[PDB]
RNA sequence: ACGACCGUAUAGUACGAGAGGAACUACGGUUGGUGGCCACUGGUGUACCGGUUGUUCGAGAGAGCACGUGCCGGGUAGCCA
RNA sequence: AGCCUGCUUGAUGCGGGCAAUUGAUGACAGAAAAGCUACCCUAGGGAUAACAGAGUCGUCACUCGCAAGAGCACAUAUCGACCGAGUGGCUUGCUACCUCGAUGUCGGUUCCCUCCAUCCUGCCCGUGCAGAAGCGGGCAAGGGUGAGGUUGUUCGCCUAUUA
RNA sequence: GUCGGGUGAGAACCCCGACGGCCUAAUGGAUAAGGGUUCCUCAGCACUGCUGAUCAGCUGAGGGUUAGCCGGUCCUAAGUCAUACCGCAACUCGACUAUGACGAAAUGGGAAACGGGUUAAUAUUCCCGUGCCACUAUGCAGUGAAAGUUGACGCCCUGGGGUCGAUCACGCUGGGCAUCGCCCAGUCGAACCGUCCAACUCCGUGGAAGCCGUAAUGGCAGGAAGCGGACGAACGGCGGCAUAGGGAAACGUGAUUCAACCUGGGGCCCAUGAAAAGACGAGCAUAGUGUCCGUACCGAGAACCGACACAGGUGUCCAUGGCGGCGAAAGCCAAGGCCUGUCGGGAGCAACCAACGUUAGGGAAUUCGGCAAGUUAGUCCCGUACCUUCGGAAGAAGGGAUGCCUGCUCCGGAACGGAGCAGGUCGCAGUGACUCGGAAGCUCGGACUGUCUAGUAACAACAUAGGUGACCGCAAAUCCGCAAGGACUCGUACGGUCACUGAAUCCUGCCCAGUGCAGGUAUCUGAACACCUCGUACAAGAGGACGAAGGACCUGUCAACGGCGGGGGUCUUAAGGUAGCGUAGUACCUUGCCGCAUCAGUAGCGGCUUGCAUGAAUGGAUUAACCAGAGCUUCACUGUCCCAACGUUGGGCCCGGUGAACUGUACAUUCCAGUGCGGAGUCUGGAGACACCCAGGGGGAAGCAAAGACCCUAUGGAGCUUUACUGCAGGCUGUCGCUGAGGACUCUCACUCCGGGAGGAGGACACCGAUAGCCGGGCA
RNA sequence: GUGGAAGUCUGUUAGAGUUGGUGUCCUACAAUACCCUCUCGUGAUCUAUGUGUAGGGGUGAAAGGCCCAUCGAGUCCGGCA
């Protein structure tokens, strides 16, 4: 047959890459000696393209200007800081050791210095459960019990864009223009309404998956489609 | 709209030239590589065996 | 949702306007106290007044979650 | 290159208890087919004459263009049913 | 079961062979083997089908012989079983003779010629022919056999006219 | 096109005049690509040109493109390449990371030029006049100098400033017309230098508790109006430029509406609308330098692509010429262009054909079907049903009005803007042409806008928002690569991947037996290495012990593949079809039965319904709006029909010139029968038949065009499928190497990841190399 | 009343497309053309140039559509007589 659509993917041509030269910045927790000391002034608030959320601009005192994932309830003016020793209020950044338990965070370090890998989408956060001074649990935004290094920097708040999910698309146009700023190929064509030839469900004098949907994990690319790995399929029970 | 005669009258763009090392229009301005010495692929020169019976 | 006409039914143009009419109200100001908050885009407040701009709810100013973080 | 039908007189007669109800023959007409013709009626008639919209020739007069007449009304010859 | 033999040579291991028995190929003189294509492609075949032609004529249509029977009585005004004998070539089936380097489908339409097993018209015979209207039969193909509702329909069902 | 004339050996088509026409977003003007001399002149007609030719994009020979200030050149965009590094058996191959370079000629950014004149052909390039920019040198000034500003930006609505154009008023200059007094043209003048400044922002004064302001939003004691001030716009005004230039002459003044250009206010985003060089910041005089490349012409019904001088295709700007009108619409007309969408002559010009006008009475009877044609129509007033998601349906439907002339009213600053009134009056007809809906109802489908088979399918098919399920915490899930590496990803569960269903509304039953996926698993089964036994002086080999994933077995799961019958008052094989809907786009029987409607209805709609063989996200039911989607009915209308006629234009027919192709075994004036491989112009028997030519519609030549695409055959091909055969990738799992210290455990030193580093996390695992078992139409 | 939203409506504005005529053409003007009708025309819009993805691979709102008159596996030459 021919490679199915989500073979093409990974040749990573234009059509499903991500518009690139036309993002912003990489939000990434800035880098402190140690201290603390650092501080800055936040200058503006932006839209940020690949994230379809605002984004706050920040002037530090040594003069660095970048941009920030910035939490709710950010404004011009206000001053952040991020250091072991910055104070505890919405916006700030330090170690998840220096985190009152019981407090939302969002932008969550994977391992000590990544600059943040979790809870960065509108409106989400992580939740800081326990302490130690070997583990820090974390509650992701997925339910997610994380256990990680007391060390791993986070910012305090929930993500600024919450509720963007309540609102529905009404029309194909609104998503299209989404689409166009994401790395995506859309609008999406079901397997079953294809070509033999084009995908596993395709072919058949009336359209019908041939098989069961549910493949398994040990399938090669170009034939795993379908409900992958499923534990369990439907709604009831 | 045809494949055949309509849309041959869109055909203003140009590729092949000239080429500076062998002399044959066949440096693709675009490609900026020569379809018939290799020139601006190679610094050997463009030769295949099939270009000729396989006993001669 | 009257911009919508006829099309696309009940529900989806019935939350656009209980969220688009909670989007415009005029809102109290975080930095002053007078009630005029306009969103700039997503995510993005301003007020008129004093001019503050800052970051809030995609169609609110605040979200639940996001009053949460000032209690604990 | 003529085929067929209806109607009237025959006759409310012959026949028949009655109900009902013919024919020969002589007439008038209709229908289908056929050939021809245009006085009559009808169609056409971008011959022609008139009315009138827009625009151009300054107005007027008189005209062009608007598809092979701008549109509308009338219509001779001829050709037609 | 006995014997022959293995690369310089001896020993051992483990092989190679002469004769034969047993193990299966049932597509049974022995390949190890599922489908779709209307997206299709090539070679060819009238060596082989679909239209049509041709042969046949069980089928079909029509006729005749015999005439049980009924027809209030009365075979033969009329209807007419069984069985028997035929004609046609409109239906259908059979065949594979013609054509696969092509004989374009059904229905309709338009236009022309024809057949008679006659629906009307002309002339007749019988009647269970009073008359009128019928029913059945004979000669006869000059002319006529029209308009409509459903359906692609042919066919057919239905409507109002009609000689 | 026509009449004259010119040139010439020769003139329908080469040129002049007149008369008649054609083109108005183009048939005019400037250009991009592309072409490449096609451009201009002279001389020609063998070639090319749908006829002719004295003509030409043709032939021959000469000539023509002039730049500091127009492009290139410079900058960077998506992205490309080169070198280095790494991979690869290898390379002209390959991804990342560095460096460098490349990448925009109309149409991204960008130092600077205008007016006139001149040539056969160039022209912001030459010449004349005037101006400007950059660099450098000299001199005076200046110590400032890099912070910042600019370059530099989306979509929708809108105010203000304002030029050209157009129009109105009056004057001047010139022309036209000649029953009036009208009608047309012109009335000019740049870059640049100087100056003016609305809006926005800000300051002082002031002191509003209700005022200020807008087309609208809006503004204010955190200080409104008013007043004064700082900063501050045009491709705009004004003065110079200019006893420059241009014009035969006059060589105007005001106004309105205002493209360009300038400057503001508002609204929208699950969409956020480049970058870099450069400029400004940062004075003036004088002088010098400013090289290199492009520059003709066409830009299309003859200069490009399509084999052609091809009715096709082909980007940009002129979108403000007059009347008209809502209008960048029609129609008519200027400026400008053309008679080259390039063969002519003749016949009242027949048949027949293509386009088309008009048809009495009937009015869809025509046809599968109203196909084709027609009907309606612009604007204002009145009025408007079912149904509905309350938006809509709706221009529903239906009714009335509509010109001209005279005198006026109202809105507005006004329009050469709009809305009305009174009176008079013409026609068959006042949206008089042109422009310009036919309307209504029922049923099916898909919610809607949107997509598609370039070249027979536009649909009910695809998409869509919405609904749902599945995978994954990121050293992830999914995917690409042999590898080095890579997409997703400047992304992180409100994410994005993989699938199904397909707006809204009411809903979505039962089944886990089979198959699929997943989890678990005492016991069973389950490979190789190592180990143990036998065997062999060793080895082959036989067997044992241990046992991973997997399987057996158990469980979960149907919005997972799918299933929901026969029989009786349970059986196969898990369950045995629930709400709904139903003769269905699914119903064989079937034109089912009843009713509606018609003279008559295999249609259509409503009801019934045992459903050959409906049914719930293989989604069921239902549904407003939408639709070049399928079927049905009504009103209106009509040459679709009854039944055809006459007419218009171009052909056809005759004449001059030009001048192919298809096709051809031979013979050939046939007809009726027969015969024959059963479908004969050619055989047989008869009949008929003097030769040739013109026009015609096409009966035959089983007419011409294509080695039938249907069917079958071939130990033919290809695409596709799967629990066909055989293999190959890939995933999981064990084992050996990397690999180290002290049937479960700790550590650190390799190795991996995070961190700028210190260091942190992990750790003999993982990655990678090798092999073994399982899965494996993903691929051959 | 103001305001002026909309994958909103009318529209041969430009521009894009193509329902029917099964019209004309069918050795064509044309190897996909001509005319009338018809649909879209502020948006998932249309369009120019540049740039990227390459053959069991692309690209595909999916028609086995498209990848230079070529596609159920392009084209060229070679294998090859
Ligand atoms: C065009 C062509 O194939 N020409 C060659 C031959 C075959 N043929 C024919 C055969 C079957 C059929 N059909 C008719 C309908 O049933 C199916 C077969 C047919 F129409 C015509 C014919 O006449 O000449
Ligand atoms: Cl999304
Ligand atoms: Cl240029
Ligand atoms: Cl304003
Ligand atoms: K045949
Ligand atoms: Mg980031
Ligand atoms: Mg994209
Ligand atoms: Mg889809
Ligand atoms: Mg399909
Ligand atoms: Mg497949
Ligand atoms: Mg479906
Ligand atoms: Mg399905
Ligand atoms: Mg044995
Ligand atoms: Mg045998
Ligand atoms: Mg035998
Ligand atoms: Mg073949
Ligand atoms: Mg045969
Ligand atoms: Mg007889
Ligand atoms: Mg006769
Ligand atoms: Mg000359
Ligand atoms: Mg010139
Ligand atoms: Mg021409
Ligand atoms: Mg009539
Ligand atoms: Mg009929
Ligand atoms: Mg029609
Ligand atoms: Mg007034
Ligand atoms: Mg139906
Ligand atoms: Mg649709
Ligand atoms: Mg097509
Ligand atoms: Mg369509
Ligand atoms: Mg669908
Ligand atoms: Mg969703
Ligand atoms: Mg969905
Ligand atoms: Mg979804
Ligand atoms: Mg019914
Ligand atoms: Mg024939
Ligand atoms: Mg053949
Ligand atoms: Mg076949
Ligand atoms: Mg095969
Ligand atoms: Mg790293
Ligand atoms: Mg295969
Ligand atoms: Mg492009
Ligand atoms: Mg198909
Ligand atoms: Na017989
Ligand atoms: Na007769
Ligand atoms: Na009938
Ligand atoms: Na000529
Ligand atoms: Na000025
Ligand atoms: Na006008
Ligand atoms: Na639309
Ligand atoms: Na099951
Ligand atoms: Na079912
Ligand atoms: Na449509
Ligand atoms: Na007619
Ligand atoms: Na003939
Ligand atoms: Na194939
Ligand atoms: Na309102
Ligand atoms: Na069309
Ligand atoms: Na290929
Ligand atoms: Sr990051
Ligand atoms: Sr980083
Ligand atoms: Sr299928
Ligand atoms: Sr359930
Ligand atoms: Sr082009
Ligand atoms: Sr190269
Ligand atoms: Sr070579
Ligand atoms: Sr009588
Ligand atoms: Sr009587
Ligand atoms: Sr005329
Ligand atoms: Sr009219
Ligand atoms: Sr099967
Ligand atoms: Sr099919
Ligand atoms: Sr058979
Ligand atoms: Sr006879
Ligand atoms: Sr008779
Ligand atoms: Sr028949
Ligand atoms: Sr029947
Ligand atoms: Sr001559
Ligand atoms: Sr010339
Ligand atoms: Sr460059
Ligand atoms: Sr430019
Ligand atoms: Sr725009
Ligand atoms: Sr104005
Ligand atoms: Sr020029
Ligand atoms: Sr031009
Ligand atoms: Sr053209
Ligand atoms: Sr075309
Ligand atoms: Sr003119
Ligand atoms: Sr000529
Ligand atoms: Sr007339
Ligand atoms: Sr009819
Ligand atoms: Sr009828
Ligand atoms: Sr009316
Ligand atoms: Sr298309
Ligand atoms: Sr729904
Ligand atoms: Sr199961
Ligand atoms: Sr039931
Ligand atoms: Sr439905
Ligand atoms: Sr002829
Ligand atoms: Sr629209
Ligand atoms: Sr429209
Ligand atoms: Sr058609
Ligand atoms: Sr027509
Ligand atoms: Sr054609
Ligand atoms: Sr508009
Ligand atoms: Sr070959």
């Amino acid at each position: 047959g021919r490679r199915i659509q989500g073979q093409r993917r990974g040749r990573g041509t234009s059509t499903f890459r991500a518009p690139s030269h036309r993002y912003k910045a990489d939000l990434e927790h800035r880098k402190v000696e140690d201290g603390d000391v650092i501080a800055g002034t936040v200058v503006d608030i932006e839209h940020d393209p690949a994230r379809s959320a605002p984004v706050a601009a920040v002037e530090f005192e040594d003069g660095d200007r970048r941009l920030i994932l910035a939490p709710e309830g950010v404004g011009v003016g206000d001053e952040l800081q991020v250091g072991v020793s910055a104070e505890i209020a919405p916006g700030n950044t330090l170690p998840l050791a220096e985190i009152p338990e019981g407090v939302p965070v969002c932008n969550v370090e994977s391992s000590p210095g990544d600059g943040g890998k979790f809870a960065r989408a509108s409106g989400v956060n992580a939740q800081l459960l326990t302490h130690d001074r070997n583990v820090a649990v974390v509650k992701l935004p997925s339910g997610e019990m994380k256990r990680l290094d007391p060390q791993c920097r986070a910012t305090i708040g929930v993500v600024a864009g919450g509720g963007r999910t309540d609102k529905p698309f009404v029309k194909a146009g609104n998503k299209h223009h989404k689409m166009k700023a994401r790395g995506t190929k859309w609008p999406n064509v079901r397997g079953v309404a294809m070509n033999a030839v084009d995908h596993p469900f395709g072919g058949g004098g009336r359209q019908h998956p041939g098989k069961p949907k549910s493949i398994s994990r040990n399938a090669p690319p170009g034939r795993k489609v379908g409900d992958i790995a499923s534990k369990r399929t439907g709604r009831g029970g | 709209t045809g494949a055949g005669t309509p849309s041959q009258g869109k055909k203003n763009t140009t590729t092949h030239t000239k080429c500076r090392r062998c002399g044959e229009k066949s440096y693709h301005t675009k490609k900026k590589v020569c379809s018939s010495c290799g020139f601006g692929k190679s610094a050997k020169r463009r030769d295949y065996e099939w270009q000729s019976k396989a006993g001669e | 949702s009257g911009r919508f006409g006829a099309r696309y039914g009940r529900v989806s143009r019935r939350r656009v306007a209980e969220i688009e009419s909670e989007m415009n109200e005029d809102h109290a100001c975080p930095n002053c106290g007078e009630d005029r908050v306009d969103r700039q885009g997503t995510g993005i407040w301003q007020c008129s007044y004093c001019d503050y701009k800052f970051t809030g709810g995609s169609y609110k100013p605040e979200t639940p979650g996001g009053k949460t973080v000032r209690r604990s």
